[PDB]
């Protein structure tokens, strides 16, 4: 990377954060060709500055872009929850163009929200194949820590367990899975399995059983 | 940086010629049209002729063409106007005006007042222009035959002011200059006031209070 | 003193107005003498950067034409005018060759061209399909259809004009405030020597 | 050779309204080379406008100039009281080459007022020196154009005989005028009446003040 | 409407060679420049190539200039980007990006208003696994779903009843196994009392390992 960037920044809610962007005298510093770049997590990089301060049509006067020396900086007020993304500077260089490293804007201050979970038993379709899986899906949920657990019965389950790091859907919030393998034979000897979300204190636990 | 300063002004007499300069200063003297113009008292500005000092060629206008010289030194960046055969209808002020190739703006000097006149410096008689007895009446003083420019004149050492016209002086036929300085009073204080007007003419050391009274 | 003219830089250097730079103006100079000193001698250039000649021997070198271009562009956009720069001024208004033999004149003019009068509206050329070739000029004022629609000659949604005015009147940064520019070329060929030193 | 002339003659207008001074070239003239003056009575002419538009150093907005080819225009958008001068337009160039404008004389307009006629015999100190000056006084009238006629015994004078007008007073924007005749001390004493007749547009007829050499 | 898509990613050994694809529409190709550029896992946006709309000016950057080859071909409005020598660096996701006036710096100088959706490379030496794909069967809502287990390399691409079905369905993020497998699930939210009467189909797609299945989701 040629025009450094903080990895991280934050702010809180309806206060103001700014995202700087360092390059050097033969890009950021060369020329007044800045430009500001918003990612949501799935999507394309949406513009919104170009020219160091000039927003596009479309874009709320909340971002402001700047410019001084090698280092140029964009200001986000009225912090919201959608303005949480990844932040790229863009630099004209000379018949070419460098990007910064990118920042992860993290927006205080938000309400937190419990996460949804659906516990799945393995399919009639899986068993017939000598196999099983357990599938215990975890969305809507904020902030993004969370802690999953596996139990058959009451007592702790160790390996088969594979989870995803959280990662946000498309209204702002995280969304995570763990699948237990099992053999067939060892999910029909156990009563039932639970898979015990633990987020921000509160537990959330649910239950699937063969027989049942 | 750039300036333009003519010599000092000079009286001639008739038949006689003048050589006024004009000093540039500021390194645009060489590439520049360096001109000279002239006004007569009461009259508007004209172009005389003018030189590139770079090439020394000349040009000049019609009516000035047989008289009138103009030369260039650049080793000095001075430029220099020579009128020869001078007469009085060439009393005027001279200035150089120059434009360099650089620019379109035009630097000009500060003027030279050339009096063509036989007359030598000579202090100022005054006469008395009496109110006359037959609701305001006009007073005033004659100032005649002096030389050169100016005088001044107050009334009543500066107490009186408001109705005072005194009249830029004239160049009469003999080279001498005279003016006249009026006032307008009530009739009804000719008799209790008095109105003496005082000419100062700095040239001669000449100081002459004269008291205006009815006929 | 072959040629018996003073070159006309006056109305080049000291205009009352400067052309915008998409449309900028030149001035063929020819068979005339000038004196330099008064030009590199002068302290109200902000930029004066030559290419191929020492500035302050200009008066002991003659030259076949000598070209005056001028212009008026923004403050941070001065070093486009530099042989192998590139910028949007660069691009689309005005190019100088990578063989560039002259100087680059350059001085603040806000006092000129944004006084609280206005009415001076200077204007650059936003894009261009390919780059200006050096010294190509572009003036098209063409509504550029980018879109699916035609514009039948009006502005719109992927409807756009290619110039747009530099907004000098409000007070801003010495970065954007109005600068003049004069690009003295000086050609070297086989005719006859005729602008000159002096 | 290329003449310069301006339109029109005089301009009597009011502070705070609008002046435009025409300047007529005879021939197609370089607008880079076309410049404006001010000057007021006992001072160097003041460079307005060169270039055709560019002001010179401390002149103000409210002056501009303008045209191109033969049509040349000063434009001054609000009068204020210094502005009421002579204003003269010039061609140039990087030749030796240049010519003038005859001039335009902003004035201030001002209701007509008729003139105060005085004459003034020569002083008895004056006719020991052998010499007789007569006096005529034209007092604060406007319009500026004024006729004065000496007569000596009806019989009307001319080449003896110099005018001076002062310039527009400050106050009452009205002008006056003092003409002298001068005869010898033969000649003066040769004749009786002297007259001089005045003329001017606020006079219904022409008015003569006279005295005859001697009386009281 | 103004787009660009691209196509032709997917898997490849480190050395050997991959083609991308872009296709543009809604806007002259004849006389516009056009962009690639990747973002690599763990890393930001990096700029890659750029080719003018005569395709007279061409830019690399320097981590894959003498491997990569830029071209387009205006008369089918389409740009390529020929990738040879293919390290471990270079797995990234490709996008397509433009500015919105002409000119080929003109992307740099008022921005890249227009990208792509991307195009995954994924260079390794592990072998394609297509995935085996399980209904989630549900038991006034109820969620079902389906899963699709153990498949490499990312992505597969789910739809329901054909893409009709887009209310209340949440595709998951995959997990990355100790195995080194993929392993995705699709759950959609439907009405209770539509279970006995709408049909719902999950559709996979794992264009690496060119696997299409459509499996119906019914209750128990
Ligand atoms: C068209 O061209 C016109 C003519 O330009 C001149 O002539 C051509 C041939 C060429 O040589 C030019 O280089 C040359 O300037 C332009 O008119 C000229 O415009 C100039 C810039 O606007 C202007 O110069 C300024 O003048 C001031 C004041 O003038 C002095 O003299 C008068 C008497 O004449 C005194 O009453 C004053 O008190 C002044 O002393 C002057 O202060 C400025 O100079 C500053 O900068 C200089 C270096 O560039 C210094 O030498 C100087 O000390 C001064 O101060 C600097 O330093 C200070 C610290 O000591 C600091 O405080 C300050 O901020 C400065 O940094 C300046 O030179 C000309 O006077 C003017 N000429 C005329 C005749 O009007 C015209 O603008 C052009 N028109 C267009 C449309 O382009
Ligand atoms: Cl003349």
């Amino acid at each position: 990377s040629v025009v450094t960037q903080p990895p991280s920044a934050s702010g809180s809610l309806g206060q103001s954060v700014t995202i700087s962007c360092t390059g050097t005298s033969s890009d950021v510093g060369g020329y007044n060709y800045v430009s500001w770049y918003q990612q949501h997590p799935g999507k394309a990089p949406k513009l919104m500055i170009f020219e160091v301060s000039k927003r596009p049509s479309g874009v709320p006067d909340r971002f402001s872009g700047s410019k001084s020396g090698n280092t140029a900086s964009l200001t986000v007020s009225g912090l919201q929850a959608e303005d949480e993304a990844d932040y790229y500077c863009s630099s004209y260089a000379g018949n070419k163009g460098v990007f910064g490293g990118g920042t992860k804007l993290t927006v205080l201050g938000q309400p937190k929200a419990n996460p949804t979970v659906t516990l799945f038993p393995p399919s009639s379709e899986e068993l017939q194949a000598n196999k099983a899986t357990l599938v215990c899906l975890i969305s809507d949920f904020y902030p993004g820590a969370v802690t999953v657990a596996w139990k058959a019965d009451s007592s702790p389950v160790k390996a088969g367990v594979e989870t995803t790091t959280p990662s946000k859907q498309s209204n702002n919030k995280y969304a995570a899975s763990s699948y237990l393998s099992l053999t067939p034979e060892q999910w029909k000897s156990h009563r039932s399995y639970s898979c015990q979300v633990t987020h921000e204190g509160s537990t959330v636990e649910k239950t699937v059983a063969p027989t049942e | 940086e750039v300036q333009l300063v003519q010599s000092g002004a000079e009286v001639k007499k008739p038949g006689s010629s003048v050589k006024v300069s004009c000093k540039a200063s500021g390194g645009t003297f060489s590439s520049s049209v360096i001109s000279w113009v002239r006004q007569a008292p009461g009259q508007g500005l004209e172009w005389m002729g003018g030189i590139i000092p770079l090439f020394g060629s000349a040009n000049y206008a019609q009516k000035f063409q047989g008289r009138v010289t103009i030369t260039a030194d650049e080793s000095t960046s001075t430029a220099y106007m020579e009128m020869t055969s001078l007469r009085s209808e060439d009393t005027a002020v001279y200035y150089c005006a120059k434009v360099s190739q650089w620019a379109l703006i035009l630097f000009w000097g500060q003027g030279t007042l050339v009096t063509v006149s036989s007359a030598s410096t000579k202090g100022p008689s005054v006469f008395p222009l009496a109110p006359s007895s037959k609701g305001t009446a006009a007073l005033g003083c004659l100032v005649k035959d002096y030389f050169p420019e100016p005088v001044t004149v107050s009334w009543n050492s500066g107490a009186l002011t408001s109705g005072v016209h005194t009249f830029p002086a004239v160049l009469q036929s003999s080279g001498l200059y005279s003016l006249s300085s009026v006032v307008t009073v009530p009739s009804s204080s000719l008799g209790t006031q008095t109105y003496i007007c005082n000419v100062n003419h700095k040239p001669s050391n000449t100081k002459v209070d004269k008291k205006v009274e009815p006929k | 003193h072959h040629h018996t003219n003073l070159c006309p830089f006056g109305e080049v250097f000291n205009a009352t107005r400067f052309a915008s730079v998409y449309a900028w103006n030149r001035k063929r100079i020819s068979n005339c003498v000038a004196d330099y000193s008064v030009l590199y001698n002068s302290a109200s250039f902000s930029t004066f950067k030559c290419y191929g000649v020492s500035p302050t021997k200009l008066n002991d070198l003659c030259f076949t034409n000598v070209y005056a271009d001028s212009f008026v562009i923004r403050g941070d956009e001065v070093r486009q005018i530099a042989p192998g720069q590139t910028g949007k001024i660069a691009d689309y208004n005005y190019k100088l060759p990578d063989d560039f033999t002259g100087c680059v004149i350059a001085w603040n003019s806000n006092n000129l061209d944004s006084k609280v009068g206005g009415n001076y509206n200077y204007r650059y050329r936003l894009f261009r399909k390919s780059n200006l070739k050096p010294f190509e000029r572009d003036i098209s004022t063409e509504i550029y259809q980018a879109g699916s629609k035609p514009c039948n000659g009006v502005e719109g949604f992927n409807c756009y004009f290619p110039l747009q005015s530099y907004g000098f009147q409000p007070t801003n940064g010495v970065g954007y405030q109005p600068y003049r520019v004069v690009v003295l070329s000086f050609e070297l060929l086989h005719a006859p020597a005729t602008v000159c030193g002096k | 050779a290329i003449r310069m002339t301006q339109s029109p003659g005089t301009l009597s207008l009011s502070p705070g309204e609008r002046a435009t001074l025409s300047c007529r070239a005879s021939q197609s003239v370089s607008s880079s080379y076309l410049a404006w003056y001010q000057q007021k009575p006992g001072q160097a002419p003041r460079l307005l406008i060169y270039g055709a538009s560019s002001r010179a150093t401390g002149i103000p907005d409210r002056f501009s100039g303008s045209g191109s080819g033969t049509d040349f225009t000063l434009t001054i958008s609000r009068l204020e009281p210094e502005d009421f001068a002579v204003y003269y337009c010039q061609q140039y160039g990087t030749s030796p080459s240049w010519t003038f404008g005859q001039g335009t004389k902003v004035e201030i307009k001002r209701t007509v007022a008729a003139p105060s006629v005085f004459i003034f015999p020569p002083s008895d100190e004056q006719l020991k020196s052998g010499t007789a000056s007569v006096v005529c006084l034209l007092n604060n009238f406007y319009p500026r154009e004024a006729k004065v006629q000496w007569k000596v015994d009806n019989a009307l004078q001319s080449g003896n005989s110099q005018e001076s007008v002062t310039e527009q007073d400050s106050k009452d924007s009205t002008y006056s005028l003092s003409s002298t005749l001068t005869l010898s001390k033969a000649d003066y004493e040769k004749h009786k009446v002297y007259a001089c007749e005045v003329t001017h547009q606020g006079l219904s007829s022409p008015v003569t003040k006279s005295f005859n050499r001697g009386e009281c | 409407e103004v787009q660009l898509l691209e196509t032709g990613g997917g898997l490849v050994q480190p050395g050997r060679s991959l083609r991308l694809s872009c296709a543009a529409s809604g806007f002259p190709f004849d006389d516009y420049a056009i962009h690639w550029v990747r973002l690599a896992p763990g890393k930001g946006l990096e700029w890659v190539s750029s080719i003018s709309w005569d395709s007279g000016s061409i830019g690399y950057a320097d981590s894959v200039k003498g491997r990569f080859t830029i071209s387009r071909d205006n008369a089918k409005n389409s740009l390529y980007l020929q990738m040879n020598s293919l390290r471990a660096e270079d797995t990234a996701l490709y996008y397509c990006a433009k500015g919105a006036f002409p000119g080929y710096s003109s992307g740099w100088y008022y921005g890249l208003d227009v990208w792509g959706q991307g195009a995954t490379v994924t260079v390794s030496s592990a072998s394609t696994k297509g995935p085996s794909v399980f209904p989630l069967a549900p038991s006034g809502t109820a969620a079902l779903g389906c899963l699709v287990k153990d498949y490499f390399p990312e992505p597969v691409t789910v739809s329901w009843n054909s893409g009709a079905l887009t209310s209340g369905v949440h595709t998951f993020p995959a997990v990355l196994q100790s195995s080194g497998l993929y392993s995705l699930s699709s759950v959609v939210t439907v009405p209770s009392s539509s279970l006995g009467t709408q049909t719902y189909i999950c559709n996979v797609n794992h264009k690496p390992s060119n696997t299409k299945v459509d499996k119906r989701v019914e209750p128990k």
